[PDB]
């Protein structure tokens, strides 16, 4: 019932001192929906999901400014950040922004996010109350000083609760045939014999949406934990989800052991047996 | 300076089916910085047209990209995906197994 | 649709 | 200035079955749903439906859902009933549509399925009436007219089926509506020192329906003559071509005719030389 | 736009 | 019960040598529908070949068209290779220019 | 802030129906193109912001580009028996016109000029009242198309239909058509001999294709020893261009290249690092 | 839009 | 009259040995309009080769654009080939990637 809206900012920069590869993406709930890149000749915001494209020339004009506007300002602090670590010229170091909002079904706010990383590692992020900063240490504490004393959090605050949420719903809406939907995953088991005597049984989903699913191991209808294996969720490429759970068993103990699947997509869980 | 190695999973959108058409994926993710050589190779070869998603990351701020290309697969052609990365000695081979 | 109130971090 | 829709479903057992439903206005396919191709959905196969919105592809990929599902079902039941091997295929399919006139009124309507490529069961043209084949056909016959299946088909013939072609007619209206002309032109192939082939081409044209004749003094020419099925170019075209066997030095005592609705008048070809 | 009024065979 | 396929191999366009063309395979009045259908150029097959979706005609029998970019000369030979469970072996069909 | 309509028509003769091709720019961006091998015999968009127009532009472009077309056609065969030409040699007539506008989306100027086998046949004159007009056949026109008043009827589509639709496709394709992509420069250096070396200034992936790529010599311009090549399309929409200079060893630093372009705030300056 | 007024040349 | 073709070879984008790029082959300047020109890998004929739409310039001349998706390695060898009725033999240009 719930949904959210999630924009990746990241900001590489290249060896030398040359200008700093851009990238942002924005989503809703597991579908993509924007893109810019600072190596595109467009050098625009561009649609990435076809219930966007119907929001007019002020609106890409807008995402554009503001998209540029912050890569500017990341771009600047990559150099003092670099200076401020003695980080050699002949190095890349990256900055990266998640941002966004929840809202439940009613479409009203429920938590926004804000936090930066520098170098893969926590520099500052806004706590839930979107009132407080949590900074790491050393050059982050200067930034968390110079935030308040900006009221940044107040600006991100109204953004997270306001503008934020109003266009998550609007997608929403818009977007309702693929963002409100549930594809149930496709299951099946396979056997993949290893010894004469084990073997590994493989319980499958695929196709499902959103990304969301747990899949377990029963034997004798107790959990089984010991002996199995689970993929990280991976994506189809067509706007589904795959996944997998293995069991190594013994040779003809096969049918003790039964998978679980559970999705929002699904009535109610399913049992797979071999 | 937190620098994370790629995790690689190499699989098909479809199951696979000898003669029909699919799509060879390569799923790497977990990854630090986000520099990164991907390839999708036929029978050793590097296949020429690949391309791939947005550069995204996790909460826990590592990278992930997904590198995809139209293929047939057979019984004999063998498929697999290399990765490069600083935090890799060497590039890494990851085969494509249909079962997996 | 993006955040428009830009922080410089340093 | 009549035009038609129709819908062809495949469904195909295997030793889940495969199916495969494409729609047609006139000879212009414009949608198609493929049960292998997953992210399963009824998909636009012409630029001027994939104006329709997400929630028009909903509903289709739905209501075509729905009957491949009945369609899977009746063909175990089939099996069963004729105790057909397991490890063999077996086919259900469906033709329906609507024919409508200049004036977008209801023309015919058509339902029809087929068992293993043969009859099964028709809407007859009164759009009240069943004609069934024999055994099992006889049973879904009687089960039709219970549920008082006719009325509810001939509902969709004479409504949805009719008002949604108008709309297709407009929207699409540069391509569905258009009459690209035959390019025609003949050539000469010697067979023997005392005979030779004629060949009458007609090339890129639309709709696919044409006549091509042969005339000798101006008298009809059937015997020693070939003709090939019209055939699709791939670009939304039709190709076909007529032959007539001919003694050698008479060439010019033969003509081809061609028919196309593209066409303000008839077109005559008669070997150059 | 398709037919939605599904009859079953058998 | 069965059909067996009409087959016809022909270019898109009228051929010359050096243009680039579309090889046609148009397979016709078959029963069932399961069918293999390759292009050949000097009796090998041609890797990339896409088909139409399939349908069927009024008397129920099914047609596909199967097609691929190619670009004609005059020593390459093209064919269309089709089997059926209505053929004991394969059937080769070469592509003429003039029909 | 001016902005510009063009179209090129080109009708080549073939050894039968000539080779007709047109193509429509907006600036320095296509968007629409007829060619009459195509199957579709349709005016075709090229460009995104030029799809959303309806069915009754496409068959207006459509019948006005095959109608000078068909004119054209007849032209070619008329002046092949003026010149005496043989039938087995190829003849081209192309048609350059279009229309300026200024930044407040008025007429500023417009042009229409015939070539016949690649030189000047007839052109209208800036006033667009009057002919200019090459020998032979073409005083012939000249004559024939003052007395029919072509010079009002060009002079009206100038001014008003070609204005009216820059604006509307200027408005349409604002977030293209409007940009301003600056370029990418840098400098490069390639030694002759001992006493000689070339510079290098390049400009990359740059929209629209006008711009100026000067050389001085201690800020005094450098006219000598200098080359510049025909600006290129890159194929994404930007172009590419680089201008070249001869330089005495040891001297690559008096030299600076100049870069003006409507996308840069200020001129830029490029030396030898 | 392209011109509708077509000129004969001779 | 007669003009013969300009010919430019080279990339869309700067050249890196390895990642996908276009092959450009730019004639302009030429007259009449009818043109051969194939892109060369190794010298054989590429086969995917699409081109622009005939348009011309102020003087009447012709250009067209051929160009296909391509990787540049180290070995391969790239080159634009281009006939017409002014040049007596196909005139090959070699890309250089500078
Ligand atoms: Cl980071
Ligand atoms: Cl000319
Ligand atoms: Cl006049
Ligand atoms: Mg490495
Ligand atoms: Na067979
Ligand atoms: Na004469
Ligand atoms: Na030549």
């Amino acid at each position: 019932g719930s949904h959210s809206m999630r924009y990746f900012y990241t900001s590489v920069s290249r060896p030398g001192r040359g200008e700093p590869r851009f990238i942002a993406v924005g989503y809703v709930d597991d579908t993509q929906f924007v893109r810019f890149d600072s190596d595109a000749a467009s050098q625009r915001m561009e649609p990435r999901a076809p219930w966007i494209e119907q929001e007019g020339p002020e609106y890409w004009d807008q995402e554009t400014r503001n998209v540029k506007a912050q890569s500017q300002t990341d771009r600047v602090d990559l150099g003092t950040l670099r200076g401020y670590y003695n980080q050699s010229e002949d190095g890349s170091h990256t900055i990266q922004i998640m941002y966004g909002c929840d809202v439940g079904p009613d479409g009203r706010f429920l938590r926004g996010y804000r936090q930066d990383a520098y170098d893969g590692k926590d520099y500052i992020a806004l706590n839930e109350d979107l009132r407080s900063w949590t900074a790491a240490d050393m050059a982050a504490q200067i930034t968390k000083r110079k935030w308040e004393a900006a009221h940044a959090a107040e600006q991100q605050r109204a953004y997270l609760e306001g503008r934020c949420v109003e266009w998550l719903r609007r997608y929403l809406e818009n977007g309702k045939e693929t963002l409100q939907r549930t594809d149930p995953p496709k299951t099946h088991m396979t056997h993949h014999p290893i010894s004469d005597h084990e073997a590994t049984l493989r319980c499958w989903a695929l196709g499902f949406y959103p990304a969301e699913i747990t899949l377990t191991w029963q034997r004798d209808g107790e959990d089984q934990t010991q002996d199995t294996e689970l993929v990280e969720t991976r994506p189809a490429g067509d706007g589904t989800f795959q996944k997998w759970a293995a069991v190594v068993v013994p040779s003809g103990e096969e049918q003790r052991y039964t998978c679980h699947v559970q999705h929002e997509g699904l009535p109610k869980p399913l049992t797979l047996r071999w | 300076m937190i620098q994370r190695t790629p995790k690689i999973q190499v699989y098909s959108r479809h199951p696979a089916e000898n003669g029909k058409s699919n799509f060879l994926n390569c799923y790497v993710s977990g990854f630090h910085p986000s520099d990164i050589e991907v390839d999708l190779l036929k029978n050793g070869e590097r296949i020429e047209k690949v391309e791939h998603s947005d550069l995204s990351f996790s909460k826990d701020w590592s990278f992930y990209l997904l590198y995809y290309t139209e293929f047939t697969p057979t019984e004999k052609d063998e498929y697999a995906c290399r990765v490069n990365h600083v935090t890799l000695s060497q590039p890494k081979i990851v085969k494509w197994d249909r079962d997996m | 649709s993006v955040l428009n109130d830009i922080f410089s971090r340093l």
